[PDB]
DNA sequence: AGTGTCTTCTTCTTTC
DNA sequence: AATGTTGTCTTATGCAATACTC
DNA sequence: GAGTATTGCATAAGACAACAGTGCACGAAAGAAGAAGACACT
DNA sequence: AGTGTCTTCTTCTTTC
DNA sequence: AATGTTGTCTTATGCAATACTC
DNA sequence: GAGTATTGCATAAGACAACAGTGCACGAAAGAAGAAGACACT
């Protein structure tokens, strides 16, 4: 999965996440090695590298 | 002079115009050469997401709770909207509990008919099995939004602001700049109800009540092109509703209906 | 229009829990009913019911006024004059007052007793299901037919219909002349889709190049 | 008709077009009748302004303090800017006390020339007694800003963000995710100062190390129309400088140069 | 300028423990920069050089001395990273390097005089030394040394004041570009210009005017 | 100082007003003899004389 | 003088007082009862009615 | 999806790359054999067929 | 009468 | 006593460079 | 042989965002975990 | 004895 | 499971409709 | 009498805030006011 970076409520960009499936404004995000697969709004994902 | 510029950015991270002026290299070459450190390469995309909605007059509802300080001890207000022809229904309880929104919806149904789906917050009172069995027995589908985003219910998080403004004006238009006496709120909320949806709101040329009762729906639409993620605008689609944004597109080949921002739409021919 | 005259009535049977002394109001044209609880027979607790009925139905013109109890106070008279509605205040029972509400009262009593018996509590109902029980009776009596007709009060009072064609539009842009009048469609940015009245052909005329005829 | 509308509004305040509808009233009459309820309407307010600057260098220095979390032993950074030719100088300290400020205003004067105004905020360190005598000994004027306001020192406030971003991207160049070792906490600010001084910034033409030593001063300006309180634009003024959002106009016959927003200026002929 | 930079180390006890001081002077419009470092270290030498560069500019062909903590391969790599000619000349060595010692005594007498002026016969307290050292910088680099009419900072930076813009190519109503005009205030849209000799003013659209050669 | 030129119902061009406090959306009506607190929209008004 | 709805630190608009002297983008405001003059940036005042 | 061509450091148009759901600005692309996904800016990539 | 599940009575968790 | 601001990204537009064509 | 005809450039507008002494705090409804006491099979 | 300023301490206040 | 929005203001044009101007 | 200025209205075309369960809390430097032990007077 393409590595992307996410946005927690304390305005800080976390790395170490990969996407699994997208939709029409929501995405499925999984941690690098501590998988807690969750959903996330579209406007919180930034591509890396 | 390029070899120097390769290490100059690594050493300093100055900028493309400065590199071009200090090494006599073209701007295109400088821009090309300055991509090695993601630190200097922000590369923001941030995506975009918008507009979930329904179409039929009596198929999608939304509901939520608010707190009003000026209001009497029973200071909790439940408000609901129907996101096809915007209509507002509000009641007052004062104690957020499971038995509150099982009489709230009972009152709400008796003026609008039975809806077919509800999408609300994932809070406490909406999750109890006592309410789940009640919903199942009545026979209405139910779903919930994402745990944390407040923008999923914008269609009511915008309406409550207008409701608060109207109620504040009506309150302090008659010499009541404090807690309203307990013998007037019942009569005041009815007048607020009447004033909200019986006349044009803003600039649309139709009363919400008549829009709800006698709506307009059309079959087939004019040709239109949509800029899907494949760069350019495809064909084989028709627009059947389009307002201040949030366009809706129906398939032309076999069948589908989707909701897309009003940016990927051009009136072909 | 089915908005010509309303009727109001005050009803006993405090077998229904405290907040007894119910108030009921029915339209004659479409036979729609609204009922509310009360604390006591007071002039101030009349405008509450009237405002609720207005907000739920519309603005009436003539209201059959019950005579004698509290519908004579100057406060209520000026409240009525503020909105400007015509009260009758005739002789109750024979031709006014209890002229049409008999069947409505009987039906509501039957409904409330049947719903009470269907879920238990032979004696006085617990004072925690008042509104949630009243709403079911409201919905049943106003949505699931009253007699043996296909003329349920909601349909006969609101006349529900479905529309497919919009308002007429004029295209007086060619040389200052328009056709007989065409049909407007989706009003997207920049242009305005228009279909012919007869040949039914879609044209993307510019938005600046269309006007509302008559 | 022009009847029943007044009491309709004063009882159920609504929109102008809605009031005009169902009463066959013109838009102008609707507006003049709605503009009577002081509870509604009366929206517009607010104005703007600019910060005075200096035509020549060494006139309007500004200074302030900050705090860098990754500067572990002594964060407490101090920064100064010129506001004529945009050059900056920084200093490190471990405790905000009114001896540190006096120490800081000893390297800035050594590096640059001698200023004439050091306008800053009204923090406890600056408005002391030991500082006033020290300042008067050298002979520099002093003034402060409005208490609580933060937009007065906009130049240094903006420069702080650039400084922090540069220091962070330079810190994470060789690999240092935590507090920098004290051994290398030395010759690291020098590189940042060199980069921010002896090179181009953004897209400008000249470095602010020559823009300071050899500035450009004009003697006359082309005719220019300037907005006044009234809609009329007065002509007969001469511009001196014109940046992104400011102007430095001057009178033809009284020499009363004043700074105004860049919106109220147009060329002549 | 920035040709023969000279830097050197000197001990001084009338100070903080701080048993060393590093001085640097340019052999053209001589300007002095001195640090206040303690025990001799190559890291401190790098720090001093970085501070001097940041305060003056990027020099070339620097000579300091030979021996001591100057032959470190780490220092060699650090110098080569920027890229500077390095000379291993003998410290002092008379010749054209002696201005370091010439200015050392001047600095010593100046600092002792200014220290003894405000009390403190024997030794200055610790939290009184930064500003004391800073004042010497200004007193030595913003005034004529003892005989010249131009300060070292003036002779090093060549100050001047300008009042006219660069030449700018102007398009006229023939397709070609006219020559011999100067730019002025860059207004909104317009790019007002002046003649070189006839002293005219004229507003011109931006697309009708381009930078000159 | 300098008075204004305003509409209310028919035309009141007369003097006795000020522009000492001027706004883009209003003009702060204030009479030199009695003062006012209402303010007036600036678009529908104009300079006196 | 014409009063304003001067803003407070957290945020609101209340009928506080009027303005005594003006100039560039800053103004001096009075007080109704305690009568303490306060300087304030122009971008915080708001005309009444 | 369909084959695509991108601009590698020794600029040319080559094959063996599949584009998934696209995205304005920066995109992702995968390999056929190595199945290796990368982020590439917009103007550097062109559809093959 | 040990335990053993049933009863009950606490102590944490989530979401707003 | 005492007033916002710039470095980075994005999208809009006129003119040469190889068909072009009848 | 002149339209034309697109396409690849070289450039102007035109927004965008964060910068400010530092961050947490409590109340409430419903449910889940676990654990101690109590009467029946053992 | 009543005071009483001098000095020192003890709080309270205001900005960031 | 599970995706921003809309009533209020200003500023930007055209052309019919008076008002004129040699 | 054709070219011209003014308006006015009529659009229309963008921008523009505010809505989310409730709001605070703490550290530090410098100064200022008031009060208590104390050795004049007394
Ligand atoms: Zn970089
Ligand atoms: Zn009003």
């Amino acid at each position: 999965g393409p590595p992307v970076k996410i946005r927690i409520e304390t305005g800080e960009w976390e790395k170490g996440w990969n996407v699994l499936v997208w939709g029409r404004g929501y995405a499925a995000v999984k941690n690098r090695d501590t998988d807690k697969v969750i959903w996330v709004p579209s406007r919180k994902v930034k591509p890396d590298i | 002079p390029l070899r120097e510029a390769k290490d100059l950015h690594t050493a300093l991270h100055i900028g493309p115009r400065a590199l071009s002026k200090a090494c006599n290299i073209s701007m295109q070459q400088a821009r090309e050469v300055v991509q090695t450190c993601p630190h200097c390469n922000s590369a923001p995309a941030l995506e975009a997401g918008v507009n979930p909605r329904g179409l039929g007059p009596l198929q999608i509802w939304q509901t939520d709770f608010t707190l009003e300080p000026r209001m009497a001890p029973r200071s909790w207000l439940a408000v609901t909207v129907d996101t096809a022809s915007s209509a507002i229904v509000v009641t007052q309880h004062g104690r957020v509990t499971s038995v509150a929104v099982q009489h709230h919806w009972a009152t709400a149904i008796a003026v609008l008919g039975r809806p077919k789906a509800i999408k609300t917050d994932n809070g406490s009172c909406f999750t109890s099995k006592s309410t789940r069995e009640w919903l199942a027995r009545w026979g209405i589908a139910h779903t919930t939004g994402i745990p944390g985003n407040s923008q999923g219910q914008a269609m009511v998080e915008r309406a409550n602001r207008l409701l608060k403004d109207k109620i504040r004006v009506l309150a302090e238009g008659d010499g009541f700049m404090k807690r309203i006496p307990t013998s007037k709120q019942g009569e005041l909320l009815a007048k607020a109800m009447y004033a909200l949806n019986h006349f044009e709101r803003g600039e649309n040329t139709k009363t919400p009540i008549q829009k709800h009762w006698r709506p307009t729906v059309l079959t087939e639409g004019p040709p239109v092109k949509i800029r899907i993620e494949t760069g350019e605008w495809e064909k084989g689609w028709n627009v059947l509703v389009w307002g201040r944004g949030y366009a809706a597109v129906k398939n032309r080949d076999t069948d589908k209906v989707i909701w897309v921002p009003s940016r990927k739409v051009k009136p072909d021919i | 229009g089915p908005l010509q005259i309303w009727q109001t009535d005050f009803t006993l049977e405090p077998r229904m829990a405290p907040r007894s002394w119910l108030a009921v109001t029915v339209d004659t044209a479409s036979s729609a009913i609204v009922v509310t609880q009360h604390g006591r027979v007071t002039s101030v607790a009349v405008q509450h019911h009237w405002a609720t009925a207005i907000a739920v139905l519309g603005r009436p013109k003539a209201i059959k006024t019950d005579n004698g109890s509290c519908f004579t106070s100057k406060s209520t008279r000026e409240w009525l004059a503020r909105w400007g509605i015509a009260h009758t205040t005739g002789i109750p029972g024979n031709s006014q007052g209890q002229a049409m509400v008999e069947r409505a009262n009987r039906l509501l009593k039957d409904k409330i007793r049947v719903l009470a018996e269907g879920d238990g509590f032979m004696k006085r109902i617990p004072t925690s299901k008042q509104g949630e029980l009243l709403a079911k009776a409201m919905y049943a009596l106003n949505h699931f037919e009253r007699g043996e007709n296909t003329k349920t009060p909601i349909q006969k009072h609101w006349r529900p219909t479905v529309l497919t064609e919009g308002p007429p539009v004029k295209i007086r842009i060619e040389t200052g002349e328009w056709e007989k009048g065409w049909n407007v469609l989706v009003w997207g940015r920049g242009y305005a889709a228009v279909k012919n009245r007869d040949t039914d052909k879609v044209i993307w005329v510019p938005s600046r190049k269309v006007k509302p005829d008559i």
